[PDB]
C-alpha cells in the first residue's frame, strides 16, 4: 500500500501507492512491481512539494466543497516545474 | 456550433458565487456560441444575475485566463426556475495539475518578455508561452462531447 | 375628507425636488411580477401610489391614519428592495418627508 | 489577427489564425480542410521552413504585415515516400501593361 | 398536503453545500408532506447526493433546531439536471432577529431548569422554553405560500 | 442620522435607515420627526452592540454569498436579550 | 465549411463558404436544390483578379460591423479596370 | 422637411472626428432640408464645433463626394449636452461594395472624356459617368424612413 | 471592500462605512457632515496612532476581517483648540455584570 | 451624488479605445459603488448595451492610472437619437510630468525598491500613493459641490 | 517673448516663455528671460523642454493624445527634476 | 391545393432534428434592430387561408424571404434547414 520514492541527497519519502500513481512517470516504473524507485535529479524540498501535491490531488479530486489554491513559493518554482513534466504529474 | 445559448425568453434567476482565491470573469456563450466576457465577481463574492433558460456560461480567472470550474463541471446552463427559487452556480478553483499549476507561478512572477530568459528546456518556454485561452479549451470542448456522443 | 386624502396624495405625486424633476414618476404604477420577479418575492405587500388613490376613491381609507401606514409601506418597501443611496430609495425618504407636511398642512389648518 | 494566403502550386487557401498559434495547429486546419494529416505537410514563410512547435508570430507573421485585404504569404509542400516535394507556387495571371489612360 | 414531495420517478443529482457554522439536518418532506430527517451535514462541508425532481427539502441546525436557508430561501427544490451537471443547494444561516439571536446563546449556556432564575419578563422566559420547530415554522411557511405571493 | 443615547449617557451616532430595523425606535421617532431618543434601563456596553446589530442585519440582509454568525459574549447575552426583547431587534 | 472557386487560368481559390456568398452572383450559383456544390468556375475572370476578388471578401467579412475605424481597401491602377470589370459580373 | 434640422434654440457642443484616411466634408442639412456645406476637416484631424440640438448633419469625401459614415450610420444629430459633456461624431469610411469601391478607383485615374476609351460594358460606362451626390442619397433615405413608418 | 467603523471622541460614538480604497479624508469628512468641524479641525487615530488624510483605510490596516459589521473598528477623534489639540480620550463603555454562576 | 439612475430605457453606446493602454471600463451602480468590467485592448471599440443616465469612466486596467472619455473624466449616455449610437472616445489625458515619471518608474521598480531610490522622502509617498478610482471619485464630489 | 533653461554642464536651452511657464516654480522665479539649475543635467532638462512642447500642443486635443515617452535610463532623474519643477 | 399547401407548411414546423428538439419553435418594442435591418417581416398560414399565395412557387418565395431575414440579421442553420425540410416536403406532397 506504501511506496518509497528517494530524492538526490537521499531523503525517504513513504506515501501511499495509490498517490504515487498520480505520476505516469512513476505509474511507469512501478508496472511484480517495486517498492523503491530513486529521483537522482530530483532534491528533496522539491520531492517533498511534489507528495504534498499526490495528497492534495487525491484529496480534492472529485469535491463538492471549493478547492483551495495548491501554493508554490517562488525559490521552488522553476525546479518544481522541471520535476513536475519528468513525473507527468 | 455544439455549445451556445439557446434563445428562449423565459428569464433564470441565478445567482455567481465566487468561491476561488481569484477574480472571477464570467463569459457567456450567445447564440452563434461566440465567448462573451460579462462583469468580474471579486474573490468571496456572490451576485444574483439575470439570464435567460438553456443560456451557456463559462468562468474564468479574469488576470490568467486560467480554467475554473462551475457546479464542480465546466459549463454552467441554468435550470429552469421553480417557484421564484434561484439557481445557484458555486465557481471554483479546480485541481490543477502539478505542471500547469507551477506554468501559473512562472507565468505570475516572470514578464512574458523573459520567459525567453529562463534556464529551462524550450518544449517548458513554449508551454509558459501558450497562455491559458477560452476559445482553444472551448474546441476541446467540442471534440469531449462528440466523443461521448459517437459511441 | 375624501378631497383632503385627494389634496394629501395629489401633493406627493405631484412635488417635484429642486431640479424640476417629479419624483412619483417611478412610484406611479408597480412593475409586472414578468418584468421584476426578484422584488415581488422580497416585498410582501406590493402596493403603489394608484392603487392608494383607487383606495382612495373607493374611500377603503378610514381614517388619515390609514392612508399613511399604507404610503410608508411601500415608501419602507422601496427602502429594502434598493441600495441604500439608490436614486428611488432616497425619493420614498423624501416623499414620505413630503407626505408627512402635506397631512399636517390640510388635516390642521 | 494575421491573414494568411497558403499556397501549394495551383491551390491558394485564405485563412486566419492568431499570432500566439502555432504552425502545428496551422497543418491541422489544412488537414480539416484537404484531408492531408499534419506530418507530411511542411509549411515555408519565403524560403525558410517552419518548425511545428514555433508560434507564427515567431515565424515573422505579424497582423501589421498579414492584414486580411494583404494577407501574408505560406508555402506549403507535401511528403511523397522519402522525398520532400520543392516548394513550388505557380504564379497567379499576369495583369495587362498599365494603359495609357491612367500614365 | 400544499407543502410536499411530488413523485417524479425522474432522479435529480443535488450537492448539499454547508456554508453555515452549524451542523446541518437536512429535511426530506415525504409526499404526505412529513418531514424526514437525513444525515447530517458537518460545518464547511458538501456532498452530492440522490434525490429526484420536484422532492422538497429544508436545512436546520442538527443541534438547536434553529433555521437555516438554502439559496436564499427556506425550502430547495431541485430543478431537473441538464446534462448531467449537479444542481447545488448552498446552505447559510439566515439572518436572525437579535432577540430570537439572543434567545439562542442564552439557551446554548443555561440549562433549561434555571430559565426560571434569569432576572427576566416572563414572556421572555415563555420564549427561552419556546424551542424552534420545523412543523411550527412549516405551517408558517403553508399559510405564506397560500397566500399567492409573499 | 439619529442619536441613541444610553442610560450611563453615551451617544451613539447611527444611520436613520440602520436604526428604524428597532420597530420600538421606529414608533420613538415616527410618533411626535426628532433626532434623539434616551434609553435610560439600557447601559452602552449593550446599546453599543444592539447598534452593531443594525450594521449587520441591514448589510447581511438579501446577501447571496454567504451569512456569519452574529457573535454575543455570554457576559453580555443576557442584557442584550433583555434590550432586544424591549426594542423590536 | 469551405468553397472552391476556379479562375480562367485555372487556378483553385478554396475560401470560407460566408466570404464567398457576399457575391450575389455566387450566391445565386451555389444556393439542383437537394445539397450544396463546392466548385463554381470562372470561365472569363484572370487568377490576379479572382485571388484579390478573394482578398474583399476577407476584407468586407472582417471589417464590416467593426466599430472604431476601417481601413481603405486598396486596388493597385494595374488590377483596378478588370476588378471593376469582375466586381459588376459577381455583384460583389 | 422629412429629413431637416429642427429649430431647438438648444445649442449642443459636438465633436467633429475624422478617422477616416479622406478630407471630410461636413453637411448641415438646413431647416428646409436643404444640404449646407461647411469646412472640411483634414484625415486624422479632430475639431470641437458649436451647434444645436435636433440638427441633422451628414459626412462626404470633400474630393469624391463619397458617402462616409458617422456613429457607424449615415446620419448625425447631435443629443442635448449632459452636464456640459461634448458628444463626439466619429466619421469612417463605410465597408464600400467591391463595384463602387473599383468605380472609386477608376474615376480617380481616369479623365471623364476618357471613360468613353474603357472596353467596358456601357451600362459600367454609365455607372462610372454618375458621380456620388449628397441629394440623389437623401431622397433615397427618405423612401428608406417612408419603408420604416 | 466595505469597512465598519466607530469613530469615537469622548462619549460620542459614530457608526459608519467606508470603502477600504477610501480615504482618511473624507472619513474626516463624514464627522463634518455630523459633528460640523471641518477635517483640518480633526484628528483621527487607529489605536494611539496619527492616520494621514491622504492614506486608504486599508493601508492605515482597516481590513474587510478587522471591520466587520458586528466587530466594527474603532478609529479614535480628536478636534482642536486653537494652537493645541485636545489628547485622544474615548471614554469606556459600561462594564457588564460578573458571569452568572448559571452560564458556567 | 455620482450614481447610475434606474431608467429602463436603453442607450446603444460605442467604447472606442484610443488610448495605447488596455482600459477598464468602470461603471458607477446605483448606489455609486464602483464596478469593473470586461478590459478594451488598445485601438478596440465594441457596441455595448447600457442605459440612459449610467454613468460610466474609464482607467488603466494594469496601472489604475486615469483616462478621458469624449474630453471629460466621466461618461453619461444621452437618449439615443433615431436609434443611432452614441461614442465614447477614450483617451490619454495630458499627464503632469511629475505624474507621468512616477507612472513610469512604479512600472520598472517594485513598490518594495521605492525605498532603495536617492529621492526625496516626498517622492517616495507619491511613487507609494498609486492611482485609485475611489480616491478619484471623492475628488470629482468636491469639484462638484464647488460648481454648486 | 522666449526664455533660456541652463543646466547643471552649462547647456543653453531657448523656449517659448508660455512653455516653461508650465512650471510652476520657472513660473514663480520669472515673478528675467534667465533660470540656471546647478542640479539639472542637460539630457534631463532638454526633456522637461520636449514635455513642455507636447502639454502646451496636446492640451484641450478633442481627437487623441500619444503617450508621451520616457527611457529607464532617463526615469529617475527626470522625476526628480519633474518634481523640483512642478511640471 | 390548401390541403397540399397546409402539409408542406405542418411538416416544417412539425419537424423536429436528431435531438428531439423542434426547430421552428422561435418563430419591435421588445427588439427594434430586425425592424431596422430587415426590409419585409413575418413571423404564414394567415396568408394560406386568405389565399393570398396563388401557387406553391409563391408560398415558398415567402418562407425562403423568411429564412434568408434569419440569415442576414444574425451572424441561422436553422432556416438553411428549414429551406431544405420545406424544399423536400414540397416534392413529396406536389408529386406524388
Ligand atoms: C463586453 C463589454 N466590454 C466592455 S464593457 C462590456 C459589457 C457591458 C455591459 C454588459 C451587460 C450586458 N450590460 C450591463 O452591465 C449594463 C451596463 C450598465 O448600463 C448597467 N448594466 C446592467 O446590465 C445593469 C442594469 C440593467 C438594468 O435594466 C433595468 C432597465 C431593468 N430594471 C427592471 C425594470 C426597470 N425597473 C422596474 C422597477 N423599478 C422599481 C420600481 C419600484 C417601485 C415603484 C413603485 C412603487 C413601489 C416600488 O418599489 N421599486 N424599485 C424598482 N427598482 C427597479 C425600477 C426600474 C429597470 N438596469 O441596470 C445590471 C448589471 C445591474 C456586458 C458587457
Ligand atoms: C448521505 C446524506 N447526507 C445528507 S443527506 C444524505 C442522503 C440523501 C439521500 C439518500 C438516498 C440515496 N436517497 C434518498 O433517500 C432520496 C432523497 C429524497 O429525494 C427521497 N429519497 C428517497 O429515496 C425516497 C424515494 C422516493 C422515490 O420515488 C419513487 C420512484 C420510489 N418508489 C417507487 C414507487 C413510489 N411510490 C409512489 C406512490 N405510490 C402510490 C401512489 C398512490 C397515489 C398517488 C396519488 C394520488 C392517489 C394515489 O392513490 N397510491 N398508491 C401508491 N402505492 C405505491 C406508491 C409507490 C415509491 N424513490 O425514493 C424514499 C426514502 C421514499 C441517502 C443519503
Ligand atoms: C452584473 C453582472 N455581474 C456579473 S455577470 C452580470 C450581468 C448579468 C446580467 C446582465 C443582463 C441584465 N443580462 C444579460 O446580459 C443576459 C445574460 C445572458 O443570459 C444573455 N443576456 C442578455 O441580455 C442577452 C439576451 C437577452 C435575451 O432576451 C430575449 C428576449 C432576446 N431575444 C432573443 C434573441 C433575439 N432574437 C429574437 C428572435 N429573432 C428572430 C425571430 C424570428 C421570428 C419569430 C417569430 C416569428 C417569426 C420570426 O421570423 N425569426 N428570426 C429571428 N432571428 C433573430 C432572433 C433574435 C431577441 N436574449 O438574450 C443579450 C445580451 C443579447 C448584465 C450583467
Amino acid at each position: 500500500m506504501y511506496v518509497k520514492l528517494i530524492s538526490s541527497d537521499g531523503h525517504e519519502f513513504i506515501v501511499k501507492r495509490e498517490h504515487a500513481l498520480t505520476s505516469g512517470t512513476i505509474k511507469a516504473m512501478l508496472s511484480n512491481e517495486t517498492n523503491e524507485v530513486n529521483f537522482r535529479e530530483i532534491p528533496s524540498h522539491v520531492l517533498s512539494k511534489v507528495c504534498m501535491y499526490f495528497t492534495y490531488k487525491v484529496r480534492y479530486t472529485n469535491s463538492s466543497t471549493e478547492i483551495p489554491e495548491f501554493p508554490i513559493a517562488p525559490e521552488i518554482a522553476l525546479e518544481l516545474l522541471m520535476a513536475a513534466n519528468f513525473l507527468d504529474c | 456550433p455544439v455549445l451556445r445559448s439557446v434563445n428562449s425568453r423565459e428569464p433564470s434567476q441565478v445567482i455567481f458565487c465566487n468561491r476561488s482565491p481569484r477574480v472571477v470573469l464570467p463569459v457567456w456563450l450567445n447564440f452563434d456560441g461566440e465567448p462573451q466576457p460579462y462583469p468580474t465577481l471579486p474573490p468571496g463574492t456572490g451576485r444574483r444575475i439575470h439570464s435567460y433558460r438553456g443560456h451557456l456560461w463559462l468562468f474564468r480567472d479574469a488576470g490568467t485566463h486560467d480554467g475554473l470550474l462551475v457546479n464542480q463541471t465546466e459549463l454552467f446552463v441554468p435550470s429552469l426556475n421553480v417557484d421564484g427559487q434561484p439557481i445557484f452556480a458555486n465557481i471554483t478553483l479546480p485541481v490543477y495539475t502539478l505542471k500547469e499549476r507551477c506554468l501559473q507561478v512562472v507565468r505570475s512572477l516572470v514578464k512574458p518578455e523573459n520567459y525567453r530568459r529562463l534556464d529551462i528546456v524550450r518544449s517548458l518556454y513554449e508551454d509558459l508561452e501558450d497562455h491559458p485561452n477560452v476559445q482553444k479549451d472551448l474546441e476541446r470542448l467540442t471534440q469531449e462531447r462528440i466523443a461521448h456522443q459517437r459511441m | 375628507l375624501t378631497k383632503q386624502m385627494n389634496a394629501i396624495i395629489d401633493t406627493v405625486i405631484n412635488y417635484k425636488d429642486s431640479s424640476g424633476r417629479q419624483l412619483s414618476e417611478v412610484f406611479i404604477q408597480l412593475p409586472s411580477r414578468k418584468e421584476l420577479p426578484e422584488y415581488y418575492e422580497l416585498i410582501r405587500k406590493p402596493v403603489d401610489f394608484k392603487k392608494i388613490k383607487e383606495r382612495i376613491r373607493n374611500h377603503k381609507y378610514r381614517s388619515l391614519g390609514d392612508l399613511e401606514k399604507d404610503v410608508m409601506l411601500l415608501c419602507h418597501n422601496a427602502q429594502t428592495f434598493n441600495l441604500e443611496g439608490s436614486q428611488i430609495y432616497e425619493d420614498s425618504i423624501v416623499l414620505q418627508s413630503v407626505f408627512k407636511s402635506a397631512r399636517q398642512k390640510i388635516a390642521k389648518e | 489577427d494575421v491573414f494568411l494566403m497558403i499556397r501549394r502550386h495551383k491551390t491558394t487557401i485564405f485563412t486566419d489564425a492568431k499570432e500566439s498559434s502555432t504552425v502545428f495547429e496551422l497543418k491541422r486546419i489544412v488537414e480539416g480542410i484537404l484531408k492531408r494529416p499534419p506530418d507530411e505537410q511542411r509549411l515555408y514563410k519565403d524560403d525558410q521552413l517552419l518548425d511545428d512547435g514555433k508560434t507564427l508570430g515567431e515565424c515573422g507573421f505579424t497582423s501589421q504585415t498579414a492584414r486580411p485585404q494583404a494577407p501574408a504569404t505560406v508555402g506549403l509542400a507535401f511528403r511523397a515516400d522519402d522525398t520532400f516535394e520543392a516548394l513550388c507556387i505557380e504564379p497567379f495571371s499576369s495583369p495587362p501593361e498599365l494603359p495609357d489612360v491612367m500614365k
